[PDB]
RNA sequence: GCACGGAGGCGAAGAACCAUGGAUUUCCGAAUGAGAAUCUCUAACAAUUGCUUCGCGCAAUGAGGAACCCCGAGAACUGAAACAUCUCAGUAUCGGGAGGAACAGAAAACGCAAUGUGAUGUCGUUAGUAACCGCGAGUGAACGCGAUACAGCCCAAACC
RNA sequence: GCUUUACUGCAGGCUGUCGCUGAG
């Protein structure tokens, strides 16, 4: 909500989990959100995902402005527990880093477009 | 006196309650001819009738009844 | 446990009730109703307890006025013990 | 790399600056409406209950408690008092308000025992500092060997005997040198003179 | 007054306190009941 | 009207009975509080220091 | 039993008596199903909590104790030959709470300034010294030293 | 104990200021 500037449409949140569903299988994955925030850190983040109900809000407040500044693209999540079972955990996750997407590459790459066009 | 701890434990428990229920009726008897003054009394087992019974009760609980 | 009766309650008052109304009369137990009297008295002697009367005593004690019905006789129960 | 928890961390430097700022105007106003101990399922700081020993583990307690800023609510004198004595607007209690909030919460639930807790602001009139309980005959506790030394019988009502990481501070045992002459080993076997 | 089954239990108790040593006591110990208590010139509990 | 014995004619008044909790003459029925012991205003058992001497 | 009477009884089937362990252990009482001056009324962890199979299912708290101990609240008589700061005194007393002992405790120390000491209590001393004070009356440490006993460790985070 | 333009203070009332406290 106040970390949250924009509002993804309930079917671009679908091609999102499901490329990240591919991610996991495929590719590569960061759960959680101090592994999430290391990728952004380190550069090895192509895209990171933010839950909308987290409370307290400090725990992901960082992410936007932070994956500004690095390049990173990061697409919001109404459901905590939609973006855990997505990253493949049996609890919720508050973000979340596809680490290298795999045989995603090309939705993903264009969900970030998406994204970015979503302003 | 006249009844040992081990008669009491070579009864089965329902000799034992069988044997409470006598004891406890020749106490209220001896009570009753109390409660009339009637001194055919014998102290020495109205106290021994109570002490009987104890032993009883404790052994039914020791055996499981 | 408590046991409902204590003793028989004699005394001339009681023996008048006896010979004359077929009642007997005992030293209960303060936590025993009407009804526990009646049961415990009748499983005790074999009779048949018609009504009980009760009264707390300023001995510390219940007090039971039990009559029989006219099948038994208070004087007869009375004597055996 | 900067850990997710320092970005917590530096956000509560400044909780009149940004997003926390607003968070805060926000949050305030269902504070203001709740009781004096809420649990909750969270801590509001993260970052400062881990460092204190806060767990996301069963037995472990979370909960804001509210308390009225100010001197102390004392009751002018109905006898005889030297001019040093009647004093009533300046007094001002011994025990601080973050140990009043955690005193307030052991009462709540009296099985628990207070591990730490923390401040997360306060309007004009109150402030709010969530403490951190633990429960000491939970298993999952009596087996974590970080914390089931507050399993011990000696630890009981802690809080209450001023053996929290405020209560020790508030009784001016943080120095090791001078200055600590009447508090430590106790304020009461010094004859109450710090 | 209206007394409870209690306080009548207690009136008991202290009315039995009220008797004296009996006399076997006395030849039994070679030789008082000092808590003698007067309804009028004493007063009781409650 | 005298305060002293005309005024103790009027004392018929039950207050102080005896406390279910420790045995004292001292329930008061009508507020139902032991004076002595504390029954009926705390659980905790009603003692204080200047029962005794100070330094006892 | 104290308790030496009267009567009667128990004990060689080893009683009495002592030690340890067990059984029984009414009602009120923290008192907890609800009410009540120790009783009563129609199944009960009342109340507050943790876990939770979200069901009082599994658990906790409550109250006591000679003083000691820890955390809060905190006088006045008195002394100053009056009295206000000061003093009595952080005493009396009050609120909360632990244990068999509490509390303290492994340096953001000390500062005989050093090429030095090395967690913490306590005892002796340092010393009525330094310091405070209508600079009046009064108040009053510490470092160090000699002893006692000695013990040193675990998280948060980085990286996983 | 009581009084007051005795000494010294303490509640309480009035008033400025800071925090709560923000936009043009
Ligand atoms: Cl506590
Ligand atoms: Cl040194
Ligand atoms: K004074
Ligand atoms: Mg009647
Ligand atoms: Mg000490
Ligand atoms: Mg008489
Ligand atoms: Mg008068
Ligand atoms: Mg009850
Ligand atoms: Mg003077
Ligand atoms: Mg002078
Ligand atoms: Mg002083
Ligand atoms: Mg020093
Ligand atoms: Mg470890
Ligand atoms: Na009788
Ligand atoms: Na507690
Ligand atoms: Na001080
Ligand atoms: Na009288
Ligand atoms: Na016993
Ligand atoms: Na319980
Ligand atoms: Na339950
Ligand atoms: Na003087
Ligand atoms: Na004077
Ligand atoms: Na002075
Ligand atoms: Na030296
Ligand atoms: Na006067």
């Amino acid at each position: 909500p106040v970390y949250v500037d924009f509002d993804v449409p309930a079917d671009l949140e679908d091609d999102a989990l499901e490329a990240l569903e591919v991610a996991r299988d495929t590719g590569a994955v960061k759960k959680g959100t101090n592994e999430t925030t290391k990728s952004i850190e380190r550069g090895s983040a192509e895209l990171v995902f933010v839950a909308e109900d987290v409370q307290p809000e400090e725990i992901v407040m960082h992410i936007p402005e932070l994956a500004d500044e690095k390049g990173v693209p990061f697409i919001f999540v109404e459901q905590q527990d939609d973006l855990g079972h997505a990253a493949g955990l049996e609890v919720g996750s508050a973000a979340a880093a596809v680490t290298d997407a795999g045989e995603a590459d090309a939705d993903v790459e264009d969900i970030a477009d998406k994204v970015e066009e979503l302003r | 006196t006249v009844l040992h701890v081990q008669e009491i434990r070579d009864m089965t428990p329902a000799e034992r309650e069988a044997e409470l229920d006598d004891l406890k009726t020749e106490l209220l008897n001896a009570r009753a001819v109390q409660a009339a003054g009637g001194a055919p009394e014998n102290p020495g087992r109205i106290k021994e009738l109570r002490k009987a019974i104890a032993r009883i009760k404790t052994i039914q609980g020791e055996e499981g009844d | 446990s408590w046991d409902v009766i204590k003793h028989p309650h004699v005394t001339e008052k009681a023996m008048n009730d006896m010979d004359f109304q077929n009642k007997l009369q005992f030293a209960v137990d303060d936590r025993a109703s009407k009804g526990e009297v009646a049961d415990a008295v009748e499983e005790q002697y074999d009779v048949t307890v018609e009504q009980v009367n009760t009264q707390n005593t300023m001995d510390g004690e219940k007090k039971a006025v039990v009559r029989l019905s006219e099948d038994d006789d208070a004087q007869e129960v009375a004597s055996r013990i | 790399a900067r850990s997710a928890y320092s970005y917590i961390r530096d956000a509560w430097e400044n909780p009149g600056d940004g997003q926390l700022a607003e968070l805060q105007w926000q949050r305030q106003q269902e504070w203001r409406n709740e009781g004096a101990v809420e649990r909750i399922e969270r801590p509001t700081r993260l970052d400062k209950a881990r460092s204190q020993g806060y767990k996301a583990k069963q037995g472990v307690i979370v909960a804001r408690v509210s308390v009225r800023k100010g001197s102390a609510r004392k009751r002018r004198h109905k006898a005889g008092r030297r001019s040093k004595r009647q004093g009533v607007t300046r007094i001002t209690r011994r025990k601080d308000i973050q140990r009043v909030a955690e005193e307030r919460a052991s009462r709540t639930f009296p099985n628990l025992r207070v591990l730490n807790s923390y401040s997360v602001g306060q309007d004009g009139r109150q402030k709010w500092h969530e403490v951190i309980l633990i429960d000491p005959n939970h298993p999952a506790i009596q087996n974590d060997d970080d914390l089931s030394w507050i399993c011990a019988d000696d630890q009981a009502d802690r809080v209450f005997r001023g053996l929290t990481g405020a209560g020790r501070r508030n009784r001016g045992l943080s120095g090791k040198g001078k200055g600590s002459e009447k508090t430590r080993p106790s304020l009461r076997s010094n004859g109450g003179k710090a | 007054g209206k007394k409870s089954k209690a306080t009548k239990k207690r009136l008991a108790k202290l009315d039995n306190q009220n008797s004296r040593v009996p006399a076997w006591v006395m030849l039994k110990t070679d030789r008082r009941n000092h808590k003698r208590r007067h309804w009028r010139r004493n007063d009781t509990d409650e | 009207t005298g305060a002293g014995t005309p005024s103790q004619g009027k004392k018929n008044t039950t207050t102080h009975t005896k406390c279910r909790r420790c045995g004292e003459k001292s329930y008061h029925t009508k507020k139902k509080v032991c004076s002595s012991c504390g029954f009926g205003k705390s659980a905790k058992r009603r003692d204080y220091e200047w029962q005794s001497k100070a330094g006892e």
